[PDB]
């Protein structure tokens, strides 16, 4: 009972471990996605303020 | 029927028997007796580890 217990509980902090950085990578995909984003916008108002 | 004899003799026969039983016979039966308590309470403790 003591070594299935330890094998079960190493098991699955390892799935967590694994689960955790797989959320932040996706959160550092959508990081990208937003300064990619506002980095294109930005390259759009400068063109219509100096048309203006 | 009561005449006195063979008092000495029952008392230093008894004190011989005594004085073996004490050092052979005592220590290693508790000891046994003991390691069963003592595997069992290991038993109980470890499985109250592996919930804990």
């Amino acid at each position: 009972d003591l070594e299935l217990a330890h094998e079960k509980a190493g098991q699955q902090l390892r799935e967590a471990k694994a689960q955790a950085a797989e959320i932040v990578e996706q959160a550092k995909k959508r990081a990208n996605q937003i300064v990619d984003e506002a980095r294109d916008q930005a390259r759009t108002e400068g063109e219509r303020l100096k048309a203006q | 029927m009561n005449i006195n004899a063979t008092l000495i003799g029952q008392s230093v026969a008894f004190f011989i028997f005594v004085l073996f039983c004490m050092k052979f016979v005592w220590p290693p039966v508790i000891a046994a007796l003991q390691e069963r308590q003592k595997k069992i309470a290991d038993g109980l403790d470890a499985a109250n580890r592996a919930a804990r």
